[PDB]
């Protein structure tokens, strides 16, 4: 238990032999490793290298593997410095997590020499030019695939005389390829459910299916089913990495929309129920019940004020104004929340 | 709200009768019409200038021409004829004016030989010192007779009360005839008899003062 | 279905204002008003006069001043009055549920140089809730639904007396075969009409009831006549029932038919 | 006077034995106690701990108080080596002070077994399962007397015949009986009377109370009486940990909701009169007097601009432009304070 | 020169005396005044103080003049290490001009029996209770003088039958004789004339006194007299600490006014031509020259949105929304430097 | 392999020699001007001045340039410290890299005193009281150029009687004579039309002569370049610090307008959808097509609220309150990194 004399450029840093002896594969816990930089004519090993990061390194010893990065260093000299003392790469993702990185992962792959031909090809898209196409490919049918819902809408616009049917009919043939492709060679049938992509292909292409089968075989219920067909929007979020941040600040922060709408719905209870009261016996607009005022509350909190119903009193007026500057602060409290969420998931990108 | 005296119609014909009012009545697209058999009340016809009241035929039409509403019967079928009526509103929608009235009449009933019955004074009745006598007519179509009294080759015509034809169950017609008298002028002739004549046609029942039962 | 029965004094004096009242079953629970309708015989139909459930009587603008209907929602029943009552206002009143529906309280919220061609037309604020009246976003009804049987009100100052009923049975020379006539006589009574049954209403087959004419005394006159198989010519109890409304009177005279006792 | 050298792992520091002294329950100060770490040939009391963090433990000597955290230092490490240096509980205490970290809130029980079961049923909603049903039945009697409330002024709706009557009464049974078992089982009924929630509670039960009074013995101050009904929406305010933050926020942020409608009402007294003289001679509008346009000042600031009245000059339209800009600068301006209060309170939960 | 040794806790400082020379009046300046600590056993000074804030001290003493905190040292114990080696006021007076807290405007109270004794009663008043009446009254007739100015120009409203009459003049006798009292006992003539809220009670009150002048002896003399007639509010500026940091952001911040504007100006004449020239040839609206367009521009970028004008075309609509998105933009990019400048000022107060 | 020992005030720093060597300009390196401070009776070479700053020059040396800041020491006196030391220019100018400010670049300059002499007179008008003089006839006559296009299509406004024409013949005169005096006095004719403003010129300066030139040869191809004339206004950015600003921000965030408008649109075909299926059979203001809902959706989730149509049943309206609250959620999740970025390019200014 002989105390050692490390010397760092100068700054003598004494410890008990023990202390390092526990670990074993570090450049100080190993004395065939460790003999070179020891100068013994005054018994110090001497290490000529930055003199403000071997504090770190010597708690790491001392407290069994906590290992804090001093914040007068940068990560640069701190990452490099672990490496000239070998601490060991168990120690390196330690530190990494640290920081907090995304330096973690790593994808599967089919290794089948087919299986992952076929893989290549439809996930990656920049690892060839042929996948490059595919993509683009699959970018259009979902924009031509969109504007065919709204069109057929318009007031103007098996029997095929219908060209809206046709063009359907392309859309939910190549999008119905993908799927099944992507489910064959997959490495993995266990997190094929994962992807939350996976369900949303599942949700875009049922509904042409079960009309299909009714006709080849819910008067308004089929409606439920018609407005279903809008999820066709988020199969975009493949080809796109800004709205995946969407989704991981949108799960990550539910609480706080909780709250907006818990906030927004106490003050139209709070709100509407002065201005019916004061608004009482007159010929007050429509606020002829307090259950009627809940579109004028919402309307003023929010700001668009579109102006159909208005108060007409004194008491009115003056409520009214409350109701305006209490939604700006309503809305204004959980919203910096949620922006502060979006930029950790914009960033951390990089 | 006018109406003209009478109309005259056939089993199977289309008669547009006109209710020619004006634009606070008819222009108002409510409007009322009725149907007045004589003993009954009046039946609502029409409604709405269009609409049809439960009870009646999808055959009658509320056709409108202007301020000149119109009723279309088309085939004109037997249990329609009746007193018909204009209503409406005025110039407000609690408020109210009617119509007088005009006769729809269908030709086309079951014609026969009358079924007439005559009724003598019972014994009471000669107690209690008065003598009506009843000579009824029944089952008889075109509803038109007039009404005699036949004392034993003579007639007589004083003291003579008759009704005008009123319908019967089976859709036939119905009528009656009373010849009032004294007790003193009934027991002194030996015979009395009604003539009554359908068509020419004249159906005798005689009844004596002296025939038991 | 809504059942009408009208009760009140019918038979009253000149000078003497009217009361009837139409004893209303069946009330439906929507929006239907309740009126009279009267008839004199040979003459057209008129309006009397309404009321509402809210309070709001309605009347024939002939006849504004010579009505008062009154409501009741505990006895579920509707009235009728008529004062100065002479010879020409002899009729018959139908108590009556009518369905009567109405169409005006626009305003241009804002002044109206402001309302325009363009706004009404493409600005919905504009067009249902600042400017109604200017730009147009703002007739009448009247049919019955529910007809009643109607009462005799006639104005006079002489008495009401009862019938004299009398068998009326065929004789032997009477006879038309195997079916012959029978029936009642009701002579001698005031007013109209009296009906005359057969077996309490068992015996509908050829029967034969007649409008009555009236006299130079006051009284009127009709009789009956039925059409039975004549082998039954003294064998059922036959009872022609009068029911006299404005005396209270029932008098069972059975009818039997003739023998030279 | 003597010179004791402390030797942190290399790192001298030297002090006056006095200064060591003052505190003798501490590791150093006992001479007993810190004898065990002295080495006899050094002449010095050797320990191998963390050399960054022995300068803030050496100014608590020299400063007789004043522990602060050396801001390298993160907050685990040094709370560590408060505790082996054996500072003290007293030191402990001080040193979350500085960073103001709360932990010292404690709540007395009852007790008394009867006592104790009853209050740890209606006060500690996780303690078992019953609490959980209690917790879950009182948001539920709430609900429901909220839409009593809205739906008795809807238009188309002591006889106890009427369905909202009866419905109402049994609510402001289960309210009451709640208020009385909390009363009872209160541990100190001197501070049942200054919890605000106690006071929340007992507000929703006099409404009831007074009009059966003045049924079973205002034309206006009914009115009030059946606005005062609304409060009963606050009861949910023990059941949320998001309104209780709120109350928090808008309670130390009185000053800056002050300076808002201050701000807000000195505008509507300078562009109101500006905007009458402008359209002063002419069809204008309603701007009859500088008092009418004070609610179109307000709608205008706010942003809210329902289009009820807009200026028709040239002069009303250029103080109708400043006006929006001068109300979204002096609405932002106190508004910052205000949503920075409920971040900490929000966050200092954890 | 002789190399001073100083320890400070075990930390060897060493120099060139001639350094220590720069200053003679300062602790390491006179030898009688740090003759005490000088210890000859080991020939150096021992100061036992904080070891990490005496860097900042020597490095005072070799630039010659320039004092900076260290940044692992807090304010309370920089200052009194300052105070202990005595490095004077003047240098005292240098740390504050770093750290930038207010400094003391001198209070020129001033010097007579009576005289300062009422400049005392007026100018400053929380110093009695007379003068807490003065301010209480004064802000009464504030509150009357605005009530008066707009209850008179309301549309039912020297005759002395006139009650607005009398009341606007016990209001101006009040303000005449409150200045009057202040331009006699103030300190300076010169200042007074300066100081900003000296000019808001003149201009206050000139409006009263030239209409009399000219009714006792102007086409839009007359016009505009009534309108300089409204900064009788800005009197309100003298009894409250959350106007004068209004005026205090708005005048630091004149240059970020100037851009909010500019930026806004050329908007509306580059979506205003869109608009005009895309519904060109159709009913459009009041689109019938590019000037008039101008006021749709301005209340669709600032949000208000009244709908007296909107676009009708395919053109013109997309325009539209371009519009609208380019105001939240160019709105919302210079006013965080004004709400920063305000939030300076407001908590600088402490 | 010689340990030399540079003591810097007291804190020893001892190093191999071979390192000093590495560079040779550095006081270290050279013999002849490190042997001007060397005491021989101690062996070591004393310096005094900053201690905390030596850490980093000589990490210097180790890392063989890599050259960084200690978080402690500020800007001033370490920029004086590297001059003392003497490293080099590229030393120095990778401090400032390594920093962040961008001082590198110059500007050409003619060198023949009279393209010199045009070329200072027009470029850069704070070299002289006439150009001061062009630069305010260049701003005045853009000022008149932005107000006759306006002016000339109110309803009531080359034979010389119009006055339009003439007007404008004189700024087209005025903006071509300046840009070909600009053109051939400039030192490059290759890096002039690489450049935005000169690119600005020409654009403001075309259709003017395309228009004359065919006076003198479906819908207007007049009419589009009558639309290009309105970019006459971005030539204030010559003369403006404000629009400069503008330029480099919304150029340095391309990536973050086009995920506002991504945003913004998904949204759009997503409670569109949902409004026209919920108002589906009822006399529904317009929503008769999913594509005529677009507008409503637009101006609810931009706050501006016209009220031309608005949801009218019941689905309608909780549609439309999600609506609004998604709308100030998905416009205020990009904004605030185009805010950062102008307050990053508007105060390194300084
Ligand atoms: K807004
Ligand atoms: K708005
Ligand atoms: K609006």
């Amino acid at each position: 238990g002989e105390r050692v004399v490390i010397n760092i450029s100068g700054l003598r840093f004494e410890t008990q032999l023990k202390t390092l002896c526990q670990f074993p594969e570090t450049l100080l816990g190993d004395p065939k490793r460790r003999m070179r930089y020891f100068d013994p004519l005054r018994n110090e090993y001497f290490f000529d290298r930055n003199r403000p990061s071997f504090d770190a390194i010597l708690y790491y010893y001392q407290s069994g593997g906590r290992i804090r990065r001093p914040v007068n260093v940068p990560i640069d000299i701190f990452s490099e410095e672990i490496r000239f003392y070998q601490l060991g790469e168990e120690a390196m993702e330690k530190f990494r997590e640290d920081e907090g990185f995304l330096r973690e992962e790593e994808r599967p792959l089919p290794r089948r020499d087919f299986q992952r031909q076929v893989w290549l090809l439809f996930e990656y898209p920049e690892s060839s030019g042929p996948a490059r196409g595919i993509a683009i490919v699959s970018v259009l049918v979902i924009l031509i695939s969109i504007v065919i819902f709204c069109l057929e809408t318009l007031p103007e616009f098996s029997s095929f005389s219908d060209p809206f049917f046709v063009v359907e009919t392309l859309c939910i043939i190549w999008f119905s390829f993908e799927l099944l492709v992507r489910f064959f060679a997959c490495p993995s049938k266990a997190t094929f459910s994962r992807n939350i992509m996976n369900l949303i292909d599942i949700v875009a292409i049922i509904p042409y299916f079960i009309t299909l089968g009714t006709e080849l075989a819910s008067l308004a219920i089929l409606r439920v089913i018609r407005l279903v067909r809008v999820f066709r929007i988020f199969k975009l979020s493949r080809h796109s990495k800004g709205l995946q941040i969407l989704g991981q600040t949108l799960k990550a922060s539910m609480r706080e929309l909780g709250l907006l709408i818990f906030f927004l719905f106490i003050g139209v209870i709070l709100f509407s129920s002065a201005v019916y009261f004061a608004e009482a016996d007159d010929p007050t607009s429509g606020f002829s019940s307090i259950p009627d005022a809940f579109w004028w509350a919402v309307v003023t909190m929010t700001t668009v004020g579109y102006g159909d119903m208005h108060p007409v009193t004194i008491g009115g007026k003056i409520v009214g104004s409350l109701c305006a500057i209490a939604g700006v602060l309503t809305i204004a409290l959980p919203v910096p929340v949620i922006v502060s969420n979006f930029n950790y998931f914009y960033h951390r990108e990089t | 709200l006018n109406q003209p005296s009478s109309v005259s119609g056939s089993l199977g014909q289309k008669v547009t009768i006109s209710c020619s009012g004006s634009s606070s009545n008819i222009g108002n697209n409510y409007v009322s019409w009725y149907q007045q058999l004589p003993g009954t009340a009046p039946k609502l016809l029409i409604y709405g200038d269009t609409k049809r009241p439960s009870g009646i035929p999808d055959r009658f039409s509320g056709s409108k021409s202007g301020t000149s509403a119109t009723l279309g019967i088309t085939g004109l079928q037997t249990g329609d004829e009746a007193d018909y009526y204009c209503a409406s509103a005025e110039d407000s929608s609690s408020n109210a004016v009617f119509g007088s009235g005009t006769t729809l009449t269908v030709l086309g009933q079951p014609k026969a030989a009358p079924s007439v019955t005559l009724f003598p004074p019972s014994s009471e009745e000669l107690q209690a010192n008065k003598a009506t006598l009843v000579c009824l007519i029944s089952d008889f179509y075109p509803g038109a007779v007039t009404v005699a009294w036949k004392a034993d080759s003579s007639p007589v015509k004083a003291g003579v009360e008759t009704t005008t034809p009123s319908k019967q169950s089976n859709n036939k017609y119905a009528a009656s005839s009373y010849l009032s008298l004294t007790p003193e002028q009934w027991k002194s002739h030996r015979s009395y008899s009604c003539q009554v004549t359908h068509e020419g046609s004249t159906v005798e029942k005689t009844v004596a003062p002296t025939e038991c039962s | 279905q809504v059942q009408l029965r009208e009760w009140g004094a019918g038979l009253l004096k000149p000078s003497e204002t009217l009361s009837l009242t139409c004893a209303v079953y069946g009330g439906s629970f929507s929006d239907k008003y309740w009126s009279w309708i009267r008839q004199p015989p040979g003459k057209g139909l008129e309006w009397i006069g309404s009321i509402n459930h809210s309070g709001s009587t309605n009347y024939n603008p002939s006849l504004k001043s010579r009505v008062t209907i009154s409501v009741d929602t505990s006895k579920n029943q509707f009235s009728l009055k008529l004062s100065s009552v002479t010879a020409a206002d002899t009729a018959v009143y139908y108590c009556t549920s009518v369905h009567q529906e109405t169409k005006r309280s626009c305003i241009d919220t804002i002044p109206k140089s402001r309302c325009t061609a363009f706004q009404c037309k493409h600005s919905m604020k504009y067009r249902l809730s600042f400017c109604r009246k200017t730009c147009g976003t703002c007739n009448y009804e009247w049919h019955v639904d529910v007809w009643g049987q109607g009462l005799l009100v006639t104005v006079s100052s002489a008495s009401t007396k009862g019938p004299s009923v009398f068998p009326l049975a065929p004789s032997s020379k009477s006879t038309s075969g195997g079916t012959a006539a029978l029936g009642c006589l009701v002579k001698d009574y005031f007013p109209e009409p009296v009906t005359v049954s057969w077996n309490s209403g068992a015996l509908t087959s050829g029967v034969h009831t007649f409008p009555a004419v009236l006299q130079s005394s006051g009284l009127y006159s009709l009789s009956s006549v039925v059409t039975v198989p004549s082998s039954s010519l003294g064998t059922q109890t036959y009872i022609c029932n009068v029911n006299h409304k404005p005396s209270n009177t029932k008098v069972d005279k059975k009818v039997e038919p003739k023998s030279c006792d």
